[PDB]
């Protein structure tokens, strides 16, 4: 069965998306925003007390198949929303005043593959012309300085940028959804691991966003709140100079669409376990991450 | 999450 304290396979997560929606029809509705290369449904949970014309915060997890703590957190966040709504004042205010669009697993095909064949798989599982090599890095596949830096034109590389921007069904689906809801989505948050960082644009170039000062102070504040729980230390800054240049990322793309608050979260740890974070650390990781997420949410709320 | 950064 499903546990928030364990890593769940796709079959279990998919059944979970239906069950948690069904158990909390007052707080959650579910759709799909598209299907994957292998025909899996890219579920999207809309979390909030329904109301006319509400602003939204968008969060995805599971861009990269092997970063399991990512998938775990989206699941954790939704449980926390439904558990604490009406019992903890900030989350109650949050769900009352806005919606969270939570996309629990973007790269479903790849995720299944880490469970069935290769735990260190990163990319999608789409085929490529002219080679047997599989998959595109979905976070090199967005239309933002696409394939200009930090990416590879070689399909056999794990940072392969795809045959074109949005060449992947999953990234096209995500891009399509955000454009179709641009006027309500006020923040874009994409969850990765690992490195313990909060990054913002830009990654495709060394240039800085016009609200650079604003984004740096917010990530800084967020990193502080995150630490308050266990002292976990996060770094922060523009993607390009903070971790490395990487064109085609969803955070940069979303920002260039006009979404002023765009962050990539790299969760635990800093390399000791890396992608294979032990399940015993799921709870603490998600708890401290909740604080940074809730702080950004509060901030967005008072800056509409 | 690129190996090994
Ligand atoms: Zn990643």
């Amino acid at each position: 069965g499903h546990s928030y304290e364990k890593y769940n396979n796709w079959e279990t997560i998919e059944a979970w998306t239906k069950q948690v929606t069904s158990e909390n029809p007052d707080l959650i509705s579910r759709t799909a925003i598209g299907t994957t290369f292998l025909g899996n449904n890219i579920y999207l949970l809309k979390v909030g007390k329904p109301g006319p014309n509400k602003p939204a915060i968008f969060m995805d997890c599971g861009f990269h198949a092997r970063e399991w703590i990512s998938h775990a957190f989206c699941q954790w966040f939704v449980r926390e929303a439904v558990l604490t709504y009406g019992y903890e004042s900030h989350m109650t205010e949050f769900l009352n005043k806005l919606d969270f669009y939570v996309l629990p697993v973007l790269n479903i095909d790849g995720y299944i593959y880490t469970w069935t064949k290769n735990r260190m798989w990163r990319k999608t599982r789409s085929t490529n012309a002219g080679t047997t090599c599989i998959g595109t890095d979905p976070n090199r596949n967005f239309d933002a300085g696409w394939c200009t830096t930090g990416a590879s034109t070689d399909p056999c590389d794990e940072t392969y940028c795809g045959s074109a921007a949005e060449s992947e069904k999953e990234t096209k689906a995500l891009a399509d959804f955000i454009r179709n809801n641009l006027s309500s989505i006020k923040a874009y948050l994409t969850i990765h691991s690992y490195s313990q960082m909060i990054l913002y644009p830009y990654s495709y170039d060394y240039k800085l966003p016009e609200n650079n000062a604003e984004l740096n102070n917010l990530a800084k504040a967020a990193v502080k709140e995150l630490a308050t729980l266990y002292g976990t230390k996060y770094t922060y800054g523009p993607g390009a100079t903070t971790i490395y240049p990487a064109a085609g990322g969803s955070d940069d793309w979303a920002y260039d669409q006009g979404i002023k608050y765009s962050f990539t979260f790299e969760l635990r740890d800093k390399g000791r376990y890396g992608f294979i974070l032990p399940e015993s650390q799921i709870q603490a990781t998600c708890e401290e991450t909740m604080l940074a997420i809730k702080y950004v949410t509060n901030y967005v709320l008072g800056h509409l | 999450x690129v190996y090994a950064f």
